[PDB]
C-alpha cells in the first residue's frame, strides 16, 4: 500500500474523465437545443386549442381540433424520447465520476486501515 | 522483446 | 350512465393533481438551473478540476468554461 | 484466477477457421488461444471487442447483451472514409489482449510474451450504420528510445488490397510528424508489410523531390517526411535518383521516375488529411512508465 | 503453345505480384444480420471515451446449447412461471462469484463444493448497490437507472433476490455438477497465464506476463506529501459529483415536466370529450394555459 500507487492509479483512471464530460454535455446541449425548438412546434399548436376554449369553451369543438391534437401528441411524444436521451447522458456522467469517487474512497479507506496514509 | 520475435 | 359520471369526476382530481406536478417540477428546475451555476463559481472560482484536468504534478474560469449551465438551452 | 488444470494436455494447433464479424478468415500462424477452442470447427470473433467464442449460443447471448460499437479510446482522427481511435494498452488490457491474439494468427514475429501496457494501439475503422468496424491497426511502443513509430502493423485479411494498408503507414508518420520526431518501422518486417513501406518511402519521396525545386539536403528531407536517414537513402537506392556525376552529389528526377509522379497526381488514391487530426502526443509519467500494480 | 511440361495452379492459397503469400478473399457470414442489430448515431465531436470491455459487456455468464436445452427442456418444459435467458444467468453468475469467493480451492476436493442450503446465505450478501445508490440521490425512483452501456433487454429481468426463492435450487443443483465434470476448475475455456512470482518458459499458452515488481519504501514514517495530494485530488473528485449530479437532478426534473405535459394532454383530450357527451359547460381553467412568473 502506497499512496504514490494509490494516486498514480488514480490519476490515470480519471485523466480521459475532463475530455468525457465535455463530449456528453455538449451532447445534451445539442439536443436540448432540438427540445426547445420542438417546444414551438406544440406550444403554438397547443395555444390555438387553448384560445378557442378561451372565448367558446370546451363544449365547441375547435375547427380543426382533431388535426391539431394529432400533431401536438406527435410533437410532444418525439420531445420525451429527445428529454430521455439527455438524462441517459447525463446520468453516464454522473456514473463515471461516482464510480471513480467510490473506487478513491475505497483505497483511502485500505490506506486508512494500514499506517501509511496521514489525516486530513 | 519489443513485441517482435 | 352513473359510471360516466364518475369517471368524468375521476379524472378531474387527477388532472388537478397533474397540474401541480407541473408547478412543482417546474419550480424544482428553476433551482437546480440558479444551484448548477452558483456551484460552478464556489469550485472553480494543487489546481486539478474537469475543467483544466486532474493531473497537476509534472487559462482564467471564463463564462464560456461553464459546462454544466452550457448543458441547458434555458441558460 | 488461479484455477488452471496442471494435468492438461498442452498441444500447438493453430485454429481451424474464425468467423470476425461478417467475414469468415483463415488463420495462417499459431496464436495461444485457450486449449480447449484450438480444436473447434469454427471460432466466433465479435469484430467490436474482438472477444472469442467457441459456442455459437454463447455468441449470441454476448451479442445480445454487449453495448460496444466501437475501439474503447478517444476517435482522434475521422475522415468521410475512416476513423483512428488510439487505445492505451495499460487502460483496455481485456480489449487490447483480444486484439493481440487475433493479431497474432496473422503476425508470424509477433510475440505475446509481455503484456500489453507498455504498447499504445492506434486502430483504423469504417464506420457503419451499426457502428465502427475495425479493418487494420499499428501499435506503438509508449517512449520508443530506438525511434520505432511502428512495432507491429496489420490490416485484417478481409480488408485487404484496398489500400488500408497504406493509410496505416501515412497515419503512423503523421502522428510522428506532430510528435516532431523521426520514426522507421521496428527491424522485423513481414513480406507483406515490407512491400507496403517501399511503397509508401519511394511515393512521398518523389512527390516531395519533384515540387520542392529548390536544392534539399538529406537532414531536411527527414524534417519533412519525419523519416530516418537510413530509411531516406535505402529508398533513393531503390530508385535511380541519387548519382555522383563529375565530381559531386546530385539527384536525378529522369523522365521514368516523373511518369510515376504524374500517374500519382491523377490518381485517386486515399490520404489522410492532416487537418481532421486532432490529437497531442500522450505525456506519461515515471510512474506512468511501468507495468500496472 | 510449347508444353515443356507445365504446371497449372489454382488459387486457395493467393499470390501477389521474393514472392509473397496473399490471403483468399473472405466469404460472408449467413446469419450476420441476425446477430448485429443495432444502430449507432455518429455524433457531430470526436468519439471519448475509456469504460473498459467488461462494462460494455453485461452479465459474466452466457448461456451455451447445453444451458438452453437444460432452460427449455426442464425448468420451462410445462412449468406455469417461465425463468428468462438473461435471468438464467444471473443466477450462474451470481454462483460463480460466491464459489470463487468462499472456495477459491474448489479444484483441491471438487467433490466438497457447498450444497445449495449453504450457499444461500452468501448469495443474499452478494455494481448493484451503487446504481441503486445513484438512483436515490437523482431522486428519479422509478424502475432502472438506464446508462449508455445497458441494453433495454435487461429491465424485464427479476431481481437476483427473488430468483433465489423461485428457480434457486433447482438451477444451482444443474451448474454444481458442471463444476464437478470440470473438476472444481472453470467451466468455459480460460486464457493461461503465468503465477505471481513463478516463471514459465516453456508452455505455448502463457500470454501476456507482467515481471515488474514494486517494492515498498525503507521507511515506516508517513508519506506527508503524497497524501495531502491524494485528499486535494478526493475534494476535487467530491466537487465532480457534485455537479455531475446536479445536472442529472435537472435533466430528470425535466423529464417529468413533460411527462406531466404529455399525461395532462392526455386527460385534457378525454375531459373535453366527455364533457361534449355529458353536456357540461365551462369548468375550462384547467383546460386552458395560465400565466404565472418564472426567471
Amino acid at each position: 500500500m502506497d499512496p504514490s500507487l494509490v494516486l498514480e492509479q488514480t490519476i490515470q483512471d480519471v485523466s480521459n474523465l475532463p475530455s468525457e464530460f465535455r463530449y456528453l454535455l455538449e451532447e445534451i446541449g445539442s439536443n436540448d437545443l432540438k427540445l426547445i425548438e420542438e417546444k414551438k412546434k406544440y406550444e403554438q399548436k397547443e395555444s390555438q386549442i387553448h384560445k378557442f376554449i378561451r372565448q367558446q369553451g370546451s363544449i365547441p369543438k375547435h375547427p380543426q381540433e382533431d388535426g391539431l391534437d394529432k400533431e401536438i401528441k406527435e410533437s410532444l411524444l418525439k420531445c420525451q424520447s429527445l428529454q430521455r436521451e439527455k438524462c441517459v447522458l447525463a446520468n453516464t456522467a454522473l456514473f463515471l465520476i461516482a464510480r471513480h469517487l467510490n473506487k478513491l474512497e475505497k483505497n483511502i479507506a485500505l490506506l486508512e486501515e494500514d499506517g501509511v496514509l496521514a489525516p486530513v | 522483446s519489443g513485441a517482435k520475435d | 350512465m352513473t359510471d360516466e359520471l364518475k369517471s368524468y369526476e375521476a379524472l378531474k382530481a387527477e388532472l388537478k393533481k397533474s397540474l401541480q406536478d407541473r408547478r412543482e417540477q417546474e419550480d424544482t428546475f428553476d433551482n437546480l438551473q440558479q444551484e448548477i451555476y452558483d456551484k460552478e463559481t464556489e469550485y472553480f472560482s494543487y489546481s486539478g478540476n474537469i475543467i483544466k484536468g486532474f493531473d497537476t504534478f509534472s487559462s482564467a474560469f471564463n463564462n464560456n468554461d461553464r459546462i454544466f449551465s452550457l448543458s441547458s438551452a434555458t441558460y | 484466477s488461479m484455477t488452471q488444470n496442471p494435468h492438461e494436455v498442452a498441444r500447438v494447433r493453430n485454429l481451424n477457421r474464425i468467423i470476425m464479424g461478417k467475414y469468415e478468415i483463415e488463420p495462417w500462424y499459431f496464436s495461444p488461444y485457450p486449449i480447449e477452442l484450438t480444436d473447434e470447427d469454427f471460432i466466433y470473433i465479435d469484430d467490436f471487442t474482438l472477444q472469442y467464442f467457441g459456442s455459437k449460443k454463447q455468441y449470441e447471448r454476448y451479442r445480445k447483451k454487449c453495448t460496444l460499437r466501437h475501439p474503447p479510446g478517444n476517435e482522434i482522427y475521422r475522415d468521410d472514409y475512416v476513423s483512428f481511435f488510439e487505445i492505451d494498452g495499460r487502460k483496455q488490457r481485456t480489449w487490447c489482449r483480444n486484439l493481440c491474439l487475433l493479431s497474432k494468427l496473422f503476425l508470424d514475429h509477433k510475440t505475446l510474451y509481455y503484456d500489453v501496457d507498455p504498447f499504445l494501439f492506434y486502430c483504423m475503422t469504417r464506420r457503419d450504420e451499426l457502428g465502427h468496424h475495425l479493418v487494420g491497426y499499428f501499435s506503438k511502443e509508449k517512449e520508443s528510445a530506438d525511434g520505432y513509430n511502428v512495432a507491429c502493423i496489420l490490416t485484417l485479411p478481409q480488408y485487404q488490397r484496398m489500400g488500408y494498408g497504406k493509410l496505416l503507414i501515412e497515419f503512423s508518420y503523421e502522428l510522428s510528424k506532430k510528435e516532431n520526431k523521426v520514426g522507421s518501422p521496428q527491424k522485423p518486417l513481414s513480406d507483406l508489410g515490407l512491400l507496403s513501406y517501399r511503397a509508401y518511402w519511394s511515393d512521398t519521396l518523389i512527390t516531395l523531390l519533384v515540387e520542392h525545386q529548390k536544392e534539399i539536403t538529406i537532414d531536411e528531407i527527414s524534417s519533412m517526411t519525419s523519416m530516418t536517414t537510413t530509411d531516406i537513402l535505402h529508398t533513393a537506392k531503390t530508385l535511380n535518383i541519387l548519382r555522383y556525376y563529375k565530381g559531386q552529389h546530385i539527384i536525378f528526377l529522369n523522365e521514368d521516375i516523373l511518369d510515376r509522379y504524374n500517374r500519382l497526381k491523377a490518381k485517386k488514391r486515399r490520404t489522410i488529411d492532416p487537418n481532421r487530426l486532432i490529437w497531442k502526443p500522450p505525456v506519461f509519467t515515471a510512474s506512468q512508465l511501468r507495468f500496472a500494480w | 503453345i510449347s508444353v515443356k511440361q507445365h504446371l497449372k495452379i489454382y488459387l486457395p492459397n493467393d499470390l501477389k505480384h521474393d514472392y509473397i503469400p496473399t490471403p483468399d478473399a473472405s466469404m460472408t457470414w449467413n446469419e450476420y444480420d441476425k446477430f448485429y442489430t443495432g444502430s449507432f448515431q455518429e455524433t457531430t465531436s470526436y468519439i471519448k471515451f475509456s469504460a473498459t470491455v467488461e462494462d460494455c459487456c453485461g452479465t459474466n455468464y452466457n448461456m451455451d446449447e447445453r444451458d438452453e436445452t437444460f432452460l427449455n427442456e426442464q425448468v420451462n418444459k410445462g412449468s406455469s412461471d417461465i425463468l428468462t435467458e438473461d435471468e438464467f444467468e444471473i443466477l450462474c453468475s451470481s454462483f460463480e462469484h460466491a464459489i470463487h469467493e468462499r472456495q477459491p480451492f474448489l479444484s483441491m476436493d471438487p467433490e466438497s463444493i457447498l450444497s445449495f442450503e449453504e450457499l444461500k446465505p452468501t448469495l443474499i450478501k452478494s455494481d448493484f448497490n451503487l446504481r441503486n445508490q445513484l438512483n436515490h440521490e437523482i431522486n428519479s425512483h422509478k424502475t432502472h437507472f438506464i446508462t449508455q452501456f445497458d441494453p433495454v433487454s435487461q429491465m424485464n429481468t427479476r431481481p437476483l433476490i427473488q430468483l433465489i426463492e423461485k428457480f434457486g435450487s433447482k438451477i444451482y443443483d444443474y451448474w454444481r455438477e458442471r463444476k464437478i465434470e470440470v473438476n472444481g476448475y472453470e467451466i468455459f475455456p480460460q486464457l493461461k497465464f503465468e503465477r505471481p512470482g513463478e516463471k514459465e518458459e516453456i508452455d505455448p499458452y502463457v500470454c501476456f506476463r507482467r515481471r515488474e515488481v514494486r517494492h515498498p519504501r525503507k521507511t515506516r514514517r508517513i508519506d506527508i506529501l503524497n497524501s495531502q495530494r491524494l485528499r486535494a485530488l478526493h475534494q476535487e473528485l467530491k466537487n465532480a459529483k457534485d455537479l455531475a449530479l446536479l445536472v442529472a437532478k435537472r435533466e430528470n426534473v425535466s423529464l417529468n415536466w413533460i411527462n406531466d405535459e404529455l399525461k395532462i394532454f392526455d386527460q385534457r383530450v378525454k375531459i373535453k370529450n366527455l364533457k361534449r357527451s355529458l353536456n357540461i359547460s365551462g369548468e375550462d381553467d384547467d383546460l386552458i394555459n395560465h400565466k404565472r412568473k418564472r426567471p
